[PDB]
């Protein structure tokens, strides 16, 4: 099906970079050929720019409080830039330490889909 | 194309020449007054009258604004100014709230293209607009809130034009007498010195 | 500690003080940089 | 101390007043 | 340009605005005075001041009553600039 | 009485008695249930609608012109609020309309957790050294990392023109935040965080200004 | 089956680059096309015979630092002319058209860094965008409207990762690092009123600013199958495919063999896991598979600069195929790999700016 | 107030304003400036200020 | 005098230079006939440097630096910034903003020279606004009285349905009820014990022929029931409702 609607189409071919006369003076690039082949040498062209915003994250509003339940297992693990823990390593355990060393995934020791398991319940005979 | 690469250059550099002059205002004027309306105008005059309130630093002003929206209703606005009316005074100068208000507003059909108080009454006024006449209006007669349907009395609209046009000017000697002059390629003059029948 | 191992994303790892000229041997750095003087200001 | 910096850095702001000290000029 | 307006107030004084974004103020007195060379690349004598505040084609200007030296302008951009020069220009 | 050993009133829905001296009496104030005599003022709670029928708390339930200044939260007539980057920190909230003096803004709603928890996701929050984490009462904390409104992005200062004020509404801890003085359009707001000065320093170290002497 | 390097190049920032596409909508005969992003650099690229690449165009951003992140190639409905937006790090994203070589669209919206860009099949101006904002959004590219967000309530509590659209377009699958899958449709009533709204509004028609939709739930989801971060999904057919950093891809289909794809209720509390694949050294994250226009084949980069290749075809995936193409050169990373509308050539990038081309001989 | 203290406003780090020149707008400058003084000569001749022929 | 400049570079590393022809701007050869004029042409004009007097004994000596802030921004429509590329600048067609006003200049102090000291507010919004919940502009005319706030939160009403569905034990002629109350309860936030009568009575004068097309009036009943059991209702109501319901 896809391919028929892709048939039904006409679309522009490309071509190859042609410095304007705009600029005489830039910088450009080139591509070294691991194998045997030649380099190309083209101008680099330049963007026009945009302004950004501060961070921010996801929330939802709200207008009166919310009791929640509390949590006991981590069932996740941060990430730092990967290079300030490489100092630091040790924060990790000491969480691990306060959640008493619980996270889901952990311990998971393959899976059950708990057919199995009232399979072996009524197999695991008083033995 | 070209065009619109260069403007985006021209348009960077004002911004330049303005940020440039600002910052070296202060050694070239007596006084720095900028605001912002919201749609901008084509008119400007200044009322002839001046009312200054004593125990202050202060005068006040009125000045006459004309109104070029984009699309929604147009309007008649006059409003407020205190100058600073003293050598030694200087939150700014004086109050804190405001220097400027408007207190004016009178619905409007089509753009102002034109816009003078009469020399002898300067609470006549004459208006040019995009149609082929001509609007006089007495703001004493209507009040600032202004009309929520729209378009209200024209106040004795004129005739004898028939493209619009720019020209507005009373005979300072003689009341009444208002010169125009429109693309028509002519110059109607009205006299409204006694108009009894409207 | 296979259950205690953080994650990661990648492997495991001039003398002359000449004159003002400077700014004129600033600005052009290539294609025919006039005054032929500036490149003593390097 | 790859020099380019101080370059690059200085080079920005020149290249504008010389623009605007012709443009002023006339 | 667009609008010429004389001074009140003064009898030799007038005002000159345009599209340009500028607003020129000239000196019917200076006519032909000499000036010295930089006074000159500055600009020729009678030429009095020039107002460097819109940044768009200048659409109207006005002289006052009721004060000596003041004038305000507004332009295309929504934007009204009331100003008084510095004294010290004239004397 | 556990009302009593909670060092606390009696509330309307306690088993205490009709007539149990633990209860409360209820506001009476005449003009405004809202200075410095009114005693539901000074305990400080809100003259509830069925005891103030005086300063008109139980009137106009439905209608929004009232007397009691001491009212607002329960009727929730917030101020209209804006938003845009800070000029000292990311985002930060921006007011509308003038206001004058101690007078009602908006609450900090939020999630709430027991004491413990709200320690484990500060272990975090401390490590990006960024936080949202408001302390309630001796035993609940207010969370506004994951729900909340416009208040939550309010600017710490050291000398703001906003306060605080944990309140008790209808046996319930709320948050209330008040003008420091008259302010007109346009400003930031800001309110001091209430950290230890050692921390403070830590995570909240911007001026605005410098030393005006 | 069996693919040789008939040429492999180099950059010279020497920064690792990340992105690879084939244009997907070649004209049939047109030269094939292809770009490749890098640190704050774009790269335009031919395939030519003989193993030769030309190289075509490359843009470059300056006024900020980026490591740009993804791309896609699509087109215009009003002239054909062909399409490529990128996004980075900065999380903006921009429209670039080759044909008068410009940007013509930048959007900004988001609050963190953007981790892939793809497109509705069907629909052209229908560009679904995935951040580290724990935010699904879904843009209107032509009238320049947003429209859906998928996040809140329930939604991904940490950074997003990838997503994948159905084969028809009508069903999406999410995966992030907290191990979370879930599930999202397009074809509710609500959410097509939605879109043909979208694609009717003037502002200067209302003073109202338009209305998007927000959606709090998933229509399903579980973290039972890893027990580690997830980082690339793949529809097939109405299976699934997904990949951990624990060196084994997964096929798995929801609740149970017999069950529906379609008459899934919100609250199923079941999977059903079908097979497992399996390579080497891939103890890293963020590292993509990709399959062929004609879902017949599977190409994988590597850790250590292997390849691992299957076929997706009657291969009983208890032993469904082998294949590791190997060269000599870099093991540093292979981050993503590229298949053309058929299965001629296949690319791959290193992480340390070099390319390589493998050319097929069936 | 009618007379405070002069001009001071600084603490550690404020925001950084966003410059608006774009290099896309600012090698133009520079190019043309280049071509300009090739058919002019003034930084070598003209000493920036007088233009030969 | 021979004057002379030396170019800062954090101390990391310096350039120094001396200035030929002096008394000329090294930029715009602005003819200065005084190290006072010059330095106050300098540190204002060419303000994206910055400059201090150093003053060796040769005549003069400025080490340069550059500017650190230099809030040089766009001054215009704020929103422009943002208008989709094309249509920024456009500048061919009237557009209204926010209302604004400065002040600058109010009066000089005009005192005179002294080389010894070489060594504005504002009224309205300046700022460009967002929308709460997608960080998107916001136009002069969307910032109305249009608030995007309410009591009533669209996931919530969901999120409660739900959660009701849960529980096992209940019959759908009690789960029914339940919600289609609840909900009704947080359309309105109803808090003083004074509101409960007029509470049930709104309720079925609204949900009339709901209860009716779903036939669940008899349950209805049993709640008023309970709530009458709570000490909210009196008799003198109860029957009123199923009066009025009819
Ligand atoms: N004045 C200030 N100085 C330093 N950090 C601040 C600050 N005000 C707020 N913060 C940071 O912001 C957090 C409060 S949440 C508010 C964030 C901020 N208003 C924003 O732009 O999103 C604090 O944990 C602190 O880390
Ligand atoms: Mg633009």
């Amino acid at each position: 099906i896809l391919n028929q609607e892709w048939k039904q189409r006409r679309i522009q071919p490309v071509h190859i970079l042609t410095s304007v006369s705009s600029l005489r003076g830039t910088r450009e690039c080139s591509v070294t050929s691991d194998l045997d082949f030649p380099t190309q040498v083209i101008p680099l062209k330049t963007l026009n720019a945009v302004a950004s915003v501060p961070i921010m994250y996801s929330w939802s509003p709200l207008q009166q409080n919310f009791m929640v339940e509390d949590e006991t297992v981590l069932h996740n693990i941060p990430y730092m830039g990967d290079e300030v823990l490489d100092q630091d390593g040790t924060f990790i355990e000491e969480l691990i330490k306060n959640y008493d060393g619980k996270v889901h995934g952990d311990r998971e020791c393959g899976f059950i889909n708990d057919e199995i398991f009232v399979e072996l319940v009524n197999a695991l005979g008083q033995y | 194309k070209e065009a619109a690469f260069d403007d985006a250059v021209e348009e960077r550099v004002i911004n330049e020449e303005y940020k440039i002059w600002k910052k070296n205002t202060p050694f070239l004027y007596d006084l720095v007054m900028t605001h912002a309306l919201e749609w901008p105008s084509l008119t400007a005059q200044w009322l002839p009258d001046v009312t200054r309130p004593e125990g202050k630093d202060f005068s006040i002003h009125r000045l006459v604004l004309g109104t070029h929206t984009s699309d929604e209703q147009n309007h008649l606005v006059i409003a407020s100014v205190q100058l600073p009316n003293d050598d030694a005074q200087f939150g700014g100068f004086g109050s804190v709230s405001g220097k400027i208000e408007i207190e004016i507003k009178i619905n409007h059909e089509g753009e102002v293209n034109r816009a003078r108080y009469m020399p002898q009454n300067p609470c006549i006024i004459a208006t040019k607009t995009p149609s082929s006449d001509v609007l006089v209006f007495d703001y004493t007669k209507h009040p600032s809130k202004p009309d929520p349907s729209g378009e209200c009395n024209p106040d004795l609209r004129l005739r004898g034009h028939q493209k619009e046009g720019y020209g507005l000017s009373w005979n300072p000697n003689l009341s009444g007498h208002l010169l125009s002059a429109s693309d028509d390629h002519t110059i109607c003059l009205w006299d409204i010195s006694a108009v009894p029948k409207e | 500690r296979p259950r205690l191992q953080a994650q990661r994303k990648f492997a495991q790892s001039p003398p002359p003080a000449t004159q003002i000229s400077d700014l004129s041997k600033r600005k052009p750095k290539t294609e025919d940089f006039l005054t032929f003087l500036c490149l003593r200001g390097s | 101390a790859d020099h380019e910096l101080f370059l690059q850095a200085f080079e920005k702001p020149t290249q504008i007043y010389r623009f605007l000290r012709t443009r002023n000029l006339i | 340009i667009f609008q010429v307006q004389w001074s009140p107030h003064n009898e030799t004084i007038l005002a000159s605005s345009g599209t340009d974004r500028r607003l020129n103020v000239w000196d019917l007195s200076k006519i032909g005075e000499e000036q010295s060379p930089e006074d000159a690349e500055d600009g020729p004598p009678e030429l009095l001041f020039i107002h460097g505040g819109h940044t768009a084609k200048i659409s109207d200007f006005s002289w006052n009553p009721n004060e000596p030296w003041v004038i305000c302008s507004v332009s295309e951009d929504n934007i009204m600039q009331v100003w008084q020069m510095a004294e010290n220009i004239y004397n | 009485c556990p009302c009593v050993i909670a060092q606390n009133f009696c509330e309307k829905f306690c088993q205490c008695s009709s007539e149990c001296q633990n209860r409360f009496p209820g506001c009476r104030c005449k003009a405004q249930c809202n200075t410095k005599q009114c005693p539901c003022y000074l305990a400080v709670r809100e003259c509830d609608p069925d005891l103030c029928l005086t300063c008109g708390a139980a009137d106009h339930w439905d209608s929004k012109n009232v007397s009691c200044k001491n009212c607002s939260i329960q009727r929730g007539s917030k101020k209209h609020l804006l938003l845009a980057p800070s000029d000292v920190a990311g985002w930060g909230i921006f007011i509308k309309d003038p206001v004058q003096k101690n007078e009602f803004i908006s609450e900090y709603c939020g999630e709430i957790i027991s004491q413990d928890e709200a320690d484990r996701r500060g272990k975090v929050y401390d490590k990006y050294m960024c936080s949202f984490l408001f302390n309630l009462n001796n035993d609940f904390v207010v969370d506004a990392t994951r729900k909340g409104n416009k208040i939550r992005f309010a600017n710490h200062s050291v000398n703001p023109n906003c306060y605080a004020k944990v309140m008790m509404v209808n046996g319930d801890h709320r948050i209330g935040i008040f003008a420091k003085r008259a302010i007109q359009t346009g400003e930031e707001l800001f309110f001091d965080y209430r950290y230890s000065q050692a921390d403070a320093l830590k995570y909240v170290g911007i001026e605005r200004e410098m030393e005006i002497p | 089956y069996s693919f040789k390097c008939v040429n492999s190049l180099k950059e010279d920032h020497n920064q690792p680059l990340f992105g690879v596409q084939f244009n997907w909508h070649s004209k049939e005969g047109d030269p094939l096309v292809f770009a490749t992003v890098g640190s704050n650099r774009v790269t335009l690229y031919e395939c030519h015979s003989q193993g030769e690449i030309r190289l075509l165009q490359s843009y470059v951003d300056a006024d900020a630092d980026e490591n740009f992140y993804t791309c896609a190639w699509t087109y215009d409905s009003n002239t054909s002319h062909p399409l490529l937006a990128v996004a980075g790090s900065r999380g903006i994203i921009r429209i670039i058209n080759p044909i008068t070589m410009q940007c013509i669209k930048h959007y900004v919206g988001h609050g963190n860094a953007i981790n892939e860009l793809k497109f509705h099949p069907r629909d052209p101006n229908l560009l679904l965008s995935v951040s580290k904002d724990h935010a699904l959004r879904l843009w209107n590219i032509q009238t320049d409207t947003l429209v859906a967000i998928f996040g809140g309530v329930e939604g991904h509590r940490d950074e997003v990762l990838s997503a994948d659209y159905d084969l028809l377009g009508e069903k999406i699958m999410s995966c992030g690092m907290d191990h979370s899958l879930k599930l999202w449709r397009i074809n509710s009533k609500r959410m097509m009123n939605a879109i043909k709204e979208s694609y009717d509004y003037n502002p200067n028609k209302t003073n109202r600013p338009f209305i998007s939709q927000k959606i709090h739930f998933p229509d399903f989801s579980t973290r039972d199958i890893h027990r580690n971060y997830v980082d690339c999904v793949r529809w097939l057919g109405d299976l699934i495919l997904s990949k951990s950093c624990e060196n084994a891809i997964v096929c798995w289909k929801p609740g149970k063999m017999e069950d529906d794809i379609d008459k899934i209720k919100p609250s199923e509390s079941n999977v059903t896991i079908l097979g497992r694949f399996d390579y080497s050294q891939c103890d890293i994250w963020y590292m993509r598979f990709s399959m062929d226009f004609w879902q017949k084949m599977l190409a994988l980069g590597n850790q250590v600069g292997k390849l691992y290749v299957w076929d997706l075809e009657v291969e009983d995936p208890h032993k469904a195929k082998c294949t590791t193409l190997t060269h000599h050169k870099c093991g540093a990373a292979i981050r993503q790999t590229s298949f053309s509308r058929d299965s001629s050539i296949l690319i791959a990038v290193c992480d340390d700016a070099s390319i390589w081309r493998w050319d097929r001989l069936r | 107030n009618k007379r405070r203290k002069l001009k001071n406003k600084r603490r550690r780090s404020l925001p950084r304003p966003h410059d608006f020149f774009d290099a896309q707008t600012l090698d133009a400058i520079r190019h043309r400036a280049i071509c300009f003084n090739l058919s002019a000569h003034i930084e070598s001749l003209g000493k920036g200020h007088s233009v030969v022929f | 005098l021979r004057i002379f400049y030396q170019f800062l570079y954090n101390n990391n590393t310096r350039q120094q230079t001396e200035a030929r022809d002096d008394l000329h701007c090294p930029w715009c050869t602005l003819n200065c006939r005084k190290l006072y004029s010059l330095l106050k042409h300098l540190k204002l004009c060419h303000s994206r440097f910055i400059f201090n007097y150093v003053y060796h004994p040769k005549g003069a000596r400025i080490d340069v630096s550059i500017n650190e802030c230099y809030d040089g921004s766009y001054a215009g429509n704020p929103q422009d910034i943002h208008r989709q590329p094309g249509f920024a600048f456009s500048r061919n067609g009237p557009v209204k903003r926010t209302p604004i006003t400065h002040i600058l200049v109010c009066r000089p102090k005009r005192t005179k020279a002294s080389m010894s000291e070489f060594l504005t507010y504002s009224s309205g919004h300046n700022r460009l606004y967002f929308h709460s919940d997608t960080c998107l502009p916001l136009r002069p005319q969307e910032m109305e009285v249009d608030s995007e706030d309410e009591k009533d939160p669209e996931w919530l009403r969901e999120k409660t349905i739900t959660q009701i569905e849960e529980f096992s034990d209940v019959n759908e002629g009690e789960k029914e009820v339940m919600k289609l109350w609840n909900l009704h309860v947080m359309k309105h936030g109803f808090i003083a014990d004074n509101q409960m009568n007029h509470a049930c009575m709104l309720f079925v004068e609204n949900y009339g022929q709901k209860i009716i097309k779903k036939n669940l009036c008899r349950n209805f009943m049993l709640h008023l029931v309970s709530m009458h059991d709570f000490n909210l209702i009196s008799i003198m109501s109860i029957d009123k409702a199923v009066t009025k319901l009819r």
